[PDB]
């Protein structure tokens, strides 16, 4: 399904962030993709399936979850973290700022893993 | 028995409640102007590691005022 | 606008709706249903049901 | 259990300074008035690694070394660098950043901060068009109409409301219900739930929406009959709401700065409200992010005249964000060599920028384990600002608060070790 | 007389070279021309590190032909701020290629990257591929911007081009993003295809043509009616057009936008 | 060290030198008797030799300057340096700090004041002096628009709030008491202004002249060096003449009690140019400059520096919030404006001083008869407002001006608008300053007035050593002619001395010490000043959005710290 | 035009501490007789009973 991803900050990303980025604390939440619970219905899934984001910039796999701050319809969101940076737009149109927030997505269910953090930056070919 | 009754879980520690309540801003001017109580001072609650921590319930007058400064229910009056 | 007492008539038999009015709820501090009343004389094409 | 009152959050750009730190042998153990995201920072959280030394990997595997030895690598690195870029800079205090600009110039790099994926659009939107602000206070004391406008307070500001708009004020006694409350936002966010008027437009539209707005102030009827999913009635009431207010400010965030249009958003809300004043006093003050976010651009604009995105190349200073930015060094490929200092790229750049710190030298500043320590060639561990060491930072709209240290720490503080590799880098020219 | 610069293999931290112009090469040999400072990231260095250099030399600029025989996609400022003469680059361009000119011209073969250029005051600049974002802009804070010369890109170019127009001409025969035009005072700008948006955005004066289709407008444009057959600074478009001005959330705006009627039914109030 | 500079023609208006052939003696900092033969010679021989220059009026540190900085890099576009030895920076009008310090001193400057400093701001201001060069330094907190000063004086208790001045001078570590459109900049917390000495402010029901006169009375019972520093209302406006005398009436009756130094005024009005208009619309403007020039000569209670326009593009920035919107209103140019909760406002506007437009042609010739029609130089400072009128580095050119009717001439017969002629009278004037008057008004009459004339501001024995050599030979030169050879030689000078250290070469920096932060220490009796200070923390628990424990500069922040003591008990 | 009669079962007086008063308007929402209000200042820096 194509979905506009909307992207940024939480309570719960921010006291996950200065708790420490290797806790499984910050995969709960930052790991995550809220949607309304009529998107969830239209594409089979629900609270804790794992899901498949793919953009013209790259592809990472998030779990889903219901969005307690209600998204209009179409639009999705994932926390700001290295996750949600997969798939953003990068281009800056010459300002040095990256498009972070509502960028064409195709979600998928998936029975894939989500990768924690150590894991996820080994994409990055050090 | 209706009382005050917090959800530290559900709370971001914004404070809205502690300065709205009006027996907080009597007895702190800190509170009544948006601030955290420095001076030490008794009143129903504050945020304390992180969290709304209820301290003197007795001094609640259940007005709801608190509760409806709180978007997510974090806050509540109800049957203890 | 002192004699206006607010009914809203005009407002409703204006067969161009140039005629508007600040409705409100009273409280005791503003104890008045409306506080302005307006006509567009751009809309009005003065046939004098008001 | 000794109490420390009067402690400055190192958090967010609130910059509360009304903290209590509980501290139970020389550790902070817990928090007063803090929010639960300010209270994270002060308190170690269980299992979260802590570099308690330097690190330098060989094969994959950090090995630890000594700060002399690790600063020694690292002066070697941006000592022979034709373009090494000096990122991050928001999370430390102002004199270390101040060192930091002698160092840039030293090695003839470019000198960056957070702003340039943050409120940059906001700098450069105040470059074209100008910067109408107040302090905290005046919106305390006077405003009776408060707007956050593509900004959620509540989960990224959170004590941001209770102190500005719940606050009681000399001319505004009675505190929240004394203001009319304004978010603009496409989703129905906590910070949107506490608003008396609540804008929920097309996502990417805010341009076109203050066009009509701006339009609709200076006398001109509204050309379409709805903009960016908001009807035309809607859009000149709420332009009376600002036309009547006695103070209006106008909080803005990442909404508007990081989606389409970026700088011009800010560049049209800016002149909105500029020309608000001819009905209605008004100013604005932008959300910014990192305690001491602000910090980095006074002191880099002092020393050399310009913000962020500063290349001293050629010695004299030269400024062009969108060539000279972090982002634009990294994802054109420009840059041979990356320090990060008080910041994590690696969980918050885009993976185009992550391909390229990939391919180059990597030096880190950071006390905590981040994706950006996955990909770092050398990891050098401070005290933190606001805990363990002091110095200044500046607020969102500008106030300087001296930051203060709570505890004693074995390790160097941000200043300490730039002056050393300062030093280095001098020598190895 | 030619002078042929053959880029050897172009390093991946770029060049500045604004001494490419002829108002540098005039008066001096070909050994001389290859002793001329450029940039390499932090260190300055020769132009004979990274170029060959042929051909024959002149006294005055307006007689010098430069030839860039290759791609120099991480050149940047080649033929900031000359005055005369010619500049021909058989490949690619980095930023600011014609930066501050004044005279002559400047033709790319290739892609050119942003701020094309920047503050012109005149001659030529044509681009046969395409451009960056800033094609024809002011410099950050500068109210003032482009005041003469043309620029022409064959290809697309993207964000904010004409940026603080202030006199000259900038044809765009391909599409554009966002914000053509963006404050605008004057000048002409001329896009022959598409804009995604925001066209004119808080113009002052000025006019800007799209004889494509505009995605979206501005609700801040007044519809003055339709004109076919219009000749604009010197430029005949046959057909139809709507015609707007605006941008009047600016005050005392007098911008111009002509959007051609066959693309644009749906911009029409 | 030592050091005695040889043969040159000395300049020392404070000790009645005019162009003597003197040696002067330098050791360890301070000019003495003389030195050992072992001290180093400079050869001033066929060169000016005057006291380092004393700029009491200047923009160069803090909030209101770092936005003028941040929001024109096209200002810092025109002008970037950088040159071995020292730090890079750039702005022409508004330069970064590294770059200020530079400049002062390539002129032979070596003290210079920040004029408007907010007291919730005064960290910013002291961070920037850090990072300025060479120079001593002071900033002038503002109290004009405070809402303590406010209270108190409407409350009749002048003691009160001189306990608050002495508190605040301590607590921002602040020189003077700095009053820029009283109670008009409150009224711009509102979008509003005040117009007139007689038109007070919403809800604090005091009027500016109240203002005027509590605080000069607050800064004579304080016994602080410096007088009141005076921004007049009504800045800018036809017809303004008239606020402006009637302003400088309101404290002349208060006797000025310094408690260090030999200030014998009692007001300083600053940048009297903007203040010396006619009319009562821009289409029947003239320059009142004469009446202003009268005032100031017949009266002795009073000093006045111009704020000379130089007539280029520049950056205006004040604490004078409400005319800055205005002037944005009238060009059009991108507007910055800062609201500071309790304490002040500002705004900065870009604004261009074309000499072919009539208004700005008529505001130059309303500086120069400013300077030639007042007879006494001990009166009068030179200054542009920094950068308001025009960048400082801009001082050699007024004084080529003033030195010169035939450069004055040329302006007006050629560039010029013909409304200088036409609704001024500098046409009229062929007055010359002297070398000696220049030295009065750069160094002298700025150095006794800001109450640092022991050591500052002249070459006789005592004072400090900071020594300027100028390669001008007056017995040779024609300053009436050779116009341009003066402001070149004034720009760039041979020899700057910094505290007996050489600092400048043949206008190129060499050295870069830090220089002094100079406050005010001052005394009030206990028990007033311990019960202000509990109202003053009772209301920042209040209103403030600071935790009153957070406010005050921390000692860190004046590596270098320079007391002057005001009342003791 | 004086058409409405109305009669009240009691009598008394209404006092109200504006100082205690911490402006939280639960008294506002929970009377049903529309009594108390916050009036809005008219003027900038005007103050008005609490
Ligand atoms: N919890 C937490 N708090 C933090 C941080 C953190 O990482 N975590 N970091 C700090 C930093 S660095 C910063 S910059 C601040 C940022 O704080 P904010 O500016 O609040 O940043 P975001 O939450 O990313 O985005 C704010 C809102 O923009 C909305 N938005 C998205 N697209 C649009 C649009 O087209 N129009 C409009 N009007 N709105 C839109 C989103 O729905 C979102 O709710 O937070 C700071 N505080
Ligand atoms: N998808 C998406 N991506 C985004 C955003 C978004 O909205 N969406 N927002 C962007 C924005 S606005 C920003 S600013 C960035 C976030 O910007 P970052 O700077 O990457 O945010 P943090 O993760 O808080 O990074 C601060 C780091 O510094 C460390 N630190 C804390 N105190 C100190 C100290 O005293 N000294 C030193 N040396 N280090 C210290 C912390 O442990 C932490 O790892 O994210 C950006 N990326
Ligand atoms: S309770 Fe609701 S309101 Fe009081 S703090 Fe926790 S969240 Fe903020
Ligand atoms: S209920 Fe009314 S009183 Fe009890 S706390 Fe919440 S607010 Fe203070
Ligand atoms: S005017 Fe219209 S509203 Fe007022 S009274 Fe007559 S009719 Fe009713
Ligand atoms: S005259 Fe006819 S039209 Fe004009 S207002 Fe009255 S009613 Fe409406
Ligand atoms: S708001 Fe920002 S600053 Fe104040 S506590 Fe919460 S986190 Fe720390
Ligand atoms: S408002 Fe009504 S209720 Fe709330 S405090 Fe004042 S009086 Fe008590
Ligand atoms: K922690
Ligand atoms: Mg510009
Ligand atoms: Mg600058
Ligand atoms: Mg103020
Ligand atoms: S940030
Ligand atoms: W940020
Ligand atoms: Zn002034
Ligand atoms: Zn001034």
């Amino acid at each position: 399904m194509r979905v506009i991803l909307n992207t940024g900050r939480t309570i719960w990303q921010g006291q996950a962030i200065e708790s420490g980025k290797d806790l499984k604390m910050y995969v709960d939440a930052a790991a995550i993709i809220q949607m309304n619970p009529e998107m969830m219905k239209q594409l089979g899934i629900a609270e804790g399936d794992n899901v498949k984001v793919i953009s013209e910039y790259g592809d990472v796999v998030v779990k889903a979850v219901e969005a307690k701050e209600p998204l209009p319809e179409g639009m999705v969101y994932i926390p700001m973290g290295p996750w949600a940076n997969r798939v953003i737009r990068p281009y800056t149109d010459s300002t040095a700022t990256p498009s972070f927030k509502n960028i064409p997505v195709e979600i998928i269910p998936t029975d894939e893993e989500v990768l924690d953090m150590p894991t996820l930056m080994k994409v990055y070919g050090k | 028995a209706i009382g005050l009754k917090a959800y530290p879980e559900l709370c971001h520690g914004c404070g809205n409640c502690v300065i709205a309540c009006p027996v907080n801003a009597l007895r702190s001017p800190e509170v009544a102007g948006g601030k955290g109580p420095t001076d030490d001072v008794e009143i129903i609650m504050i945020v304390e590691d992180g969290v709304v921590n209820i301290k003197n319930p007795d001094l609640c007058g259940k007005c709801g005022t608190c509760v409806e400064s709180c978007p997510v229910d974090a806050i509540r009056l109800e049957e203890l | 606008k002192d004699t206006c007492i607010y009914c809203g008539m005009c407002e409703e038999m204006c067969p161009v709706d140039a005629i508007e009015i600040d409705h409100q709820t009273p409280s005791s501090a503003s104890p008045v249903v409306a506080t302005d009343i307006r006509v567009d004389e751009d809309k009005c094409v003065h046939c004098g049901i008001c | 259990m000794e109490y420390v009152k009067n402690v400055v959050c190192p958090f967010c750009g609130t910059l509360c300074d009304d903290i209590i730190c509980k501290v139970e042998g020389n550790e902070i153990v817990g928090t007063i008035n803090a929010c639960r995201i300010g209270h994270s920072k002060f308190v170690h959280a269980e299992g979260a690694m802590r570099y308690k030394k330097p690190l330098i990997r060989k094969n994959g595997e950090f090995v630890e070394v000594s700060y002399d030895e690790a600063i020694d690598k690292a002066a070697k690195i941006l000592a022979e660098s034709k373009r090494p870029l000096m990122y991050g800079w928001s999370c430390t205090e102002c004199e270390a950043q101040a060192v930091g600009v002698e160092l840039a110039e030293e090695a003839g790099a470019v000198i960056d901060n957070t702003a340039s994926v943050c409120h940059g659009p906001s700098v450069l939107a105040l470059q074209d068009v100008g910067y109408p602000i107040c302090t905290f206070g005046e919106v305390k004391n006077r405003a009776d109409v408060v707007v956050y406008w593509g900004c959620n307070p509540m989960h990224a500001h959170p004590r941001h409301m209770s102190r500005n708009v719940f606050a009681r004020g000399f001319f505004r006694e009675r505190g929240r219900s004394d203001r009319t409350l304004i978010v603009v936002d496409p989703r129905k966010t906590d910070s949107a739930k506490l608003a008396d008027i609540h804008l929920q437009l097309d996502f990417d539209r805010d341009y076109e929406l203050l066009d009509a707005m701006r339009a609709c102030l200076l006398g001109h009827e509204i050309l379409y009959d709805e903009v960016a999913g908001v009807p035309r009635e809607q859009i000149e009431e709420a332009v009376e709401v600002l036309k009547n207010a006695q103070f209006g400010i106008l909080f803005f965030g990442m909404g508007i700065t990081h989606s389409r249009g970026k700088h011009r958003n800010i560049d049209t809300a800016i002149m909105m409200v500029q020309d608000l004043n001819d009905y209605a006093k008004w100013t604005l003050i932008p959300m910014r992010g990192h305690y001491n976010v602000t910090g980095f651009n006074q002191v880099c604009t002092w020393e050399s005249g310009y913000p962020y995105c500063v290349d001293f190349s050629g010695g004299e200073p030269r400024y062009n964000p969108g060539e000279t930015g972090a982002n634009d060094l990294l994802q054109n490929r420009e840059a041979d060599a990356m320090m990060v200092i008080a910041s994590d790229p690696g969980a918050h750049f885009p993976q185009r920028a992550l391909e390229r710190m990939a391919e180059i030298p990597v030096i880190a500043i950071e006390p905590h384990r981040t994706p950006t320590t996955e990909m770092a060639d050398i990891i050098i561990p401070p005290a933190i600002v606001g805990m363990e060491a002091e110095g200044t930072a500046y607020r969102m709209e500008g106030v300087p608060i001296r930051m203060k240290k709570v505890v004693d720490s074995d390790l160097l503080s941000d200043r300490e070790i730039l002056e050393r590799l300062l030093e280095k880098v001098r020598e190895y020219k | 007389s030619e002078i042929i610069l053959t880029p050897k293999e172009q390093p991946e931290v770029p060049l500045e070279a604004p001494n490419i112009k002829p108002d540098v090469f005039a008066g001096k040999s070909i050994e001389e021309i290859k002793n001329i400072q450029i940039m390499h990231g932090n260190e300055v260095v020769k132009l004979g590190d990274f170029f060959e250099v042929s051909g024959e030399p002149a006294d005055a600029p307006e007689d010098i032909k430069i030839i860039i025989d290759g791609d120099v996609y991480n050149t940047k400022r080649i033929g900031q701020e000359m005055t005369a003469g010619e500049i021909i680059v058989r490949g690619n361009v980095n930023m600011y290629v014609g930066a501050g000119m004044k005279g002559g011209k400047i033709t790319v073969e290739g892609n050119a990257g942003s701020w094309a250029g920047q503050d012109m005051r005149g001659g030529e600049i044509e681009i046969l591929g395409d451009a960056g974002d800033y094609v024809g802009s002011s410099y950050r804070g500068d109210w003032r911007g482009m005041s003469g010369g043309t620029i022409t890109v064959h290809g697309n170019a993207d964000n904010e081009i004409g940026e603080y127009m202030n006199g000259g001409k900038i044809i765009i025969k391909g599409d554009v993003n966002i914000m053509p035009g963006i404050h605008m005072n004057n000048g002409l700008i001329i896009i022959e295809g598409n804009v995604v948006a925001r066209a004119g955005g808080e113009m002052a004066g000025g006019t800007i043509v799209v004889k494509g289709m505009m995605q979206e407008f501005l609700a801040g444009f007044k519809y003055l009616g339709v004109e076919k057959d219009i000749e604009v600074d010197g430029e005949e478009l046959p057909g139809a057009f709507y015609k707007f001005e605006g941008d009047h959330a600016i005050k005392g705006a007098k911008g111009i936008v002509y959007a051609a009627v066959g693309c644009n039914g749906h911009i029409a109030p | 060290m030592e050091y005695i500079i040889k043969n040159g023609f000395v300049y020392c208006p404070l000790n009645g030198v005019d162009g003597e052939k003197m040696d002067i003696c330098v050791k360890d900092g301070k000019i003495v008797e003389s030195v050992s033969d072992s001290a180093k010679v400079i050869d001033a021989s066929g060169k000016i030799v005057m006291p380092g220059g004393v700029d009491p009026h200047s923009h160069i540190a803090g909030a209101k300057v770092n936005v003028g900085r941040m929001y024109r890099p096209e200002d810092s576009k025109r002008d970037a340096e950088k040159f071995k030895g020292g730090r890079a920076g750039s702005g022409f009008s508004v330069p970064s700090t590294f770059m200020t310090g530079y400049r002062y001193a390539q002129m032979g400057y070596t003290t210079a004041m920040e004029a408007a400093m907010p007291p919730l701001l005064a960290r910013h201001t002291h961070e920037e002096f850090h990072d300025t060069p060479i120079i001593d330094h002071a900033a002038y907190p503002l109290f004009g628009n405070n809402w303590f000063v406010m209270e108190y004086l409407k409350e009749g208790d002048v003691d009160a709030c001189a306990a608050y001045a002495s508190w605040l001078l301590r607590a921002t570590k602040g020189y003077t008491i700095k009053i820029v459109n009283p109670a008009g900049t409150e009224a711009w917390g509102w979008g509003g202004n005040v117009h007139g000495i007689y038109d007070p402010a919403p809800y604090f029901d005091i009027t500016p002249a109240e203002i005027i006169k509590g605080l000069a009375e607050v800064n004579e019972k304080l016994q602080l060096p410096h007088s009141i520093h005076l921004h007049c209302n009504d800045l800018g406006h036809p017809g303004n003449y008239e606020t402006t005398l009637a302003s400088f009436d309101v404290p002349k009756n208060i006797k000025p009690n310094p408690a260090t130094g030999s200030r014998d005024t009692v007001l300083y009005a600053t940048h009297v140019q903007f203040h010396s208009y006619g009319g009562t619309t821009w289409r029947d403007f003239v320059s009142e400059a004469p009446k202003i020039a009268d005032y100031v000569n017949k009266n002795d209670h009073i000093v006045i520096d111009v704020g000379q326009i130089t007539l280029d593009e520049t950056t205006t920035m004040t604490a004078d919030g409400p005319m800055e919107y205005d002037l944005h209103s009238l060009n059009g140019l991108k507007w910055a404006n800062c609201d500071v909760e309790l304490e002040t406002g500002s705004g900065v506007v870009p604004f261009i001083y074309s000499a072919r437009a009539p208004v700005p042609a008529v505001q130059w010739a309303i500086g120069m008869e400013l300077f030639l029609l007042i007879d006494n130089p001990e009166k009068v400072c030179l200054t542009t407002d920094s950068p308001n009128a025009g960048p400082f580095t801009r001082y050699p050119r007024v004084i080529a001006w003033l030195m010169s009717n035939k450069y004055r001439m040329n302006l007006i017969e050629g560039e010029l608008h013909k409304w200088a002629q036409r609704k001024s009278t500098v046409a009229t004037i062929d007055r010359e300053y002297t070398f000696s008057e220049i030295a009065q008004i750069t160094r002298a009459t700025s150095a006794k007035v800001l109450g640092l004339s022991d050591t500052k501001g002249h070459l006789g024995v005592g004072a400090d050593a900071d020594i300027a050599v100028y390669d001008i030979n007056p017995e040779t030169v024609d300053p009436s002619a050779e116009y341009m050879a003066i402001e070149e030689a004034f720009s760039r000078a041979a020899c700057v001395l910094k505290d007996g250290e050489i600092v400048v070469k043949d206008g190129e920096v060499v050295a870069s010490p830090h220089g002094r932060t100079y406050w005010v220490d001052t005394q009030v009796d206990e028990s007033i000043y311990s019960e202000v200070l509990a109202n003053v923390e009772s209301k920042f628990k209040q209103y403030y959005s600071v935790n009153f424990a957070n406010y005050p500069v921390q000692d860190d922040y004046l590596p270098k710290s320079a007391p002057v003591k005001g009342v003791m008990l | 035009v004086d058409a409405a009669t109305v009669t009240k079962p009691f009598e008394g007086e209404l006092i109200i501490d504006q100082d205690t008063c911490q402006a939280c308007e639960t008294c506002v929402m929970v009377c049903p007789c529309n009594v108390l209000s916050f009036p809005k200042p008219e003027k900038p820096g005007e103050k008005t009973t609490k």
